[PDB]
């Protein structure tokens, strides 16, 4: 569906296997090898939601929406298999796990059109 | 940290205008740190938000936002023209405005 | 770039300081100007005294009160130059002008805050060497400004205490560098050196 | 008039059955493109021969390049101009690196010192002055002295930003 | 009681003064003043740095404190031979100026991660210096 599948890894920064849209992403030049991380399994239907119509909406709004949420065990495991592999490769380059765990922000003085990511 | 900013700051300068007539459909934006039209090409297309406050709460908030995009550069000193979903209110000449880094191309 | 920019007026040419000050206003930038007494105008003192008298003669003939007002202080003169460059009868005019404050001397707050310069209005970088010019304090005193001496007094004092400040600082930043030098040659230093620091 | 090239223009009076092969005359002309160059050609021709563009033809138009474009050279220049009160001859000297640069600055000079626009000038001659000491004008001579050096006192740096945190210095 | 008269010691436009070109195709590049055209124009040439022999407005260049022996009007090869002789590059390379230039060029090429490593390193250094400054 054109999206990019990414992950934190979840253990590093709390972000799970997730879809992300390529125009909302700055590609840095730092790079881990991903050449031993599964991925085949992961596709569009794999992020199949579950929803409804006017009735459902009003229900979730009428002080409801607390009868759902109800995660998926397959997702928790999938997260672990993918992550353990990346973490394996992250550890190879010092400070990169720390880099991954910290947020990016513009500091007074940064000029996006000049900066090399 | 202390900084959470993901946009470049900017300023609502004028409407597009002659000496004696303006055109509220196009706004002129000064983007911090952009001094040339070459520098300014980077921002073409980026999305701009003028964020503001109000007394009536709404969709659950007192913070409101008018969204736009940067559309072309303007003259020689890195100023940029932008258009918005609705034209900016004009009391805002001199107010701050946010220029996001998306749609991204890096 | 900053919530307030405080400009040391000394050595700036009245017109061009005004021309940049007005713009900054209109674009949202609050500004304070200090030391308007040490502001310059090109053209020698007599020409600028002469001009000021040309301004002096203009007044509403039925009522000199409802006519044009002549302000004598170097700051108010600076203000006149500036107001001329704003659509000051507009709300957006008034809005811009409340962002501005002009002073003789360097009074509280601003004397512990840093002041900047505006190179495109710096006389020394702008006026051809040889050209004669006028200092705002002198011009002002000759048309009735009353307080040149008092400002001179307060400023001479202020300058003394600021020199102490500077002494102490320079002292401390000598220690600081003596530090930064022992820590040089360390592993962390060469690394930082490789990344441009 | 712009940034100048120099052209040879050659032209020559339409052939007649009774006079095929008419004489062939050339000018060097300083102009910015060849459209002006040929205009300029006919304008001087009509001041010397019986001809006009309607009864003659351009035979050839070739841009002439400076032979030694990085040899500083002392140029002598000869001009005819028109003032508001009448008409005058003049000789000036101009130190440069090519006749083309040199003619460029003659015209600026004529504009600045004499208020002469391009229309009012005729370049009569531009010639490289071989031996120094045939250099006659002091403002050029000044630059031919031995082991010449000079400072450039009172330097002004261009500021890139409106506000400055220092207080400049004009040292150099 | 000798007299004592300041000095004012300017870099001079003179044959053999090296200059750092500020604007144009060259720009950042070094070159030597070969001959000298007038108060405003000189003829420069920077063979090692790849800058064409050309006339230039002084205002387009900034004079460096470096100089070397050069015959006035020396052609390109000669300029090349003399430059190398005098080892002007290494002399320039060694200067605060040259170095400050390299320094900021390097800062400009940092990668968002490298930048992240710089901050970690500064923190590191601060801990120790903040300590030193405190004990004497």
């Amino acid at each position: 569906d054109n999206t990019l599948l990414i992950s934190g890894p979840f253990k590093v920064n709390g972000v799970p296997l997730r879809r992300v849209n390529a125009r909302y992403v700055i590609a840095t030049s730092t790079k881990v090898s991903v050449e031993g991380v599964n991925v085949e399994k992961f596709n569009v239907e794999y992020f199949a939601k579950e929803k409804l119509t006017k009735k459902e909406k009003k229900e979730a709004n009428l002080f409801p929406e607390q009868q759902n949420k109800e995660i998926k065990a397959e997702r928790v495991e999938d997260q672990k298999v993918v992550d353990k592999a990346l973490i394996a490769e992250i550890k190879k380059t010092p400070l990169l796990k720390q880099y991954l765990s910290a947020s990016f922000s513009l500091k007074n003085g940064d000029k996006p059109h000049m900066l090399k990511f | 940290a202390e900084s959470h900013r993901l946009y470049v700051k900017g300023k609502h300068l004028s409407y597009q205008r002659s000496k004696r007539v303006n055109n509220p459909n196009v706004s002129l934006i000064k983007i911090e740190g952009v001094a040339t039209p070459q520098d300014a090409q980077f921002y073409l297309g980026k999305r701009i938000a003028y964020v503001y406050r109000a007394s009536k709460e709404v969709r659950g908030s007192k913070i409101r936002v008018m969204w736009g995009k940067v559309t072309r550069t303007h003259g020689n000193s890195g100023v940029v023209r932008a258009t918005f979903r609705n034209n900016l209110p004009a009391k805002t000449f001199g107010a701050s405005v946010r220029i996001f880094l998306y749609p991204s191309n890096i | 770039v900053e919530p307030v920019v405080v400009i040391d007026g000394k050595g700036h040419l009245v017109g061009r300081l005004a021309s940049v000050v007005a713009k900054q206003l209109l674009n949202g930038q609050k500004i304070v100007v200090v030391r308007a007494e040490e502001l310059n105008i090109s053209g020698e003192f007599f020409r600028n005294k002469l001009k000021y008298h040309d301004f002096l003669r203009k007044a509403t003939a039925f009522n000199k009160t409802r006519g044009p007002f002549h302000f004598r202080a170097p700051s108010r003169i600076f203000y006149k130059a500036l107001r001329g460059m704003v659509s000051h009868k507009t709300a957006r005019g008034k809005a811009a002008l409340e962002r501005l404050k002009v002073f003789e001397g360097i009074p509280p707050p601003y004397d512990k805050k840093k002041r900047v310069v505006v190179p495109q209005a710096l006389r020394v970088l702008r006026l051809k060497p040889g050209r004669k010019y006028t200092t705002l304090g002198k011009l002002s005193t000759s048309v009735g400004w009353k307080y040149e001496d008092v400002v001179a007094k307060l400023e001479a004092k202020r300058k003394v205490s600021s020199a102490e400040y500077y002494a102490k600082k320079r002292a401390f930043t000598k220690k600081v560098a003596s530090a930064n030098a022992t820590a040089a040659e360390s592993d962390v230093a060469k690394q930082l050196a490789a990344l441009g620091y | 008039m712009a940034h100048f090239k120099e052209y040879q223009v050659i032209g020559r009076r339409l052939p007649t059955e009774s006079v095929p092969e008419p004489k062939l005359f050339r000018m060097r002309i300083f102009a910015s493109n060849e459209v002006i160059a040929k205009s300029r050609y006919w304008y001087f021709l009509q001041k010397l021969h019986k001809v006009k563009k309607a009864s003659g033809e351009i035979v050839s138009i070739n841009q002439i390049n400076e032979a030694h474009p990085t040899k500083v050279k002392n140029f002598g220049v000869w001009v005819r101009y028109d003032s508001r009160s009448g008409t005058h001859n003049m000789y000036k000297e101009i130190r440069d690196v090519s006749r083309v640069a040199a003619v460029e600055t003659l015209y600026q000079d004529m504009a600045a010192r004499h208020r002469a626009r391009f229309r009012s000038i005729h370049i009569l001659k531009v010639a490289e002055i071989e031996k120094t000491a045939d250099v006659k004008r002091q403002y050029v001579k000044q630059f031919l002295t031995k082991d010449l050096k000079f400072p450039l006192p009172h330097r002004v740096q261009k500021s890139t930003k409106t506000f400055s945190y220092k207080r400049p210095s004009t040292f150099y | 009681t000798d007299s004592i008269v300041k000095a004012s010691n300017w870099r001079l436009v003179e044959v053999g003064r090296v200059v750092l070109i500020k604007k144009g195709q060259s720009a950042g590049k070094l070159a030597a003043i070969v001959e000298i055209i007038d108060q405003k124009k000189v003829l420069i040439d920077g063979p090692k740095a790849g800058v064409p022999r050309q006339a230039i407005n002084l205002g387009q260049v900034v004079l460096t404190p470096l100089t070397f022996a050069l015959p006035r009007g020396a052609r390109t090869a000669t300029v090349s031979k003399k430059w190398a002789a005098a080892a002007v590059c290494e002399k320039w390379a060694a200067s605060s100026w040259a170095k400050k230039i390299a320094q900021r060029e390097r800062r400009a090429a940092l990668t968002d991660f490298e930048r992240f490593q710089v901050m970690v390193l500064r923190k590191q250094k601060r801990y120790t210096v903040k300590k030193a400054l405190a004990k004497a």
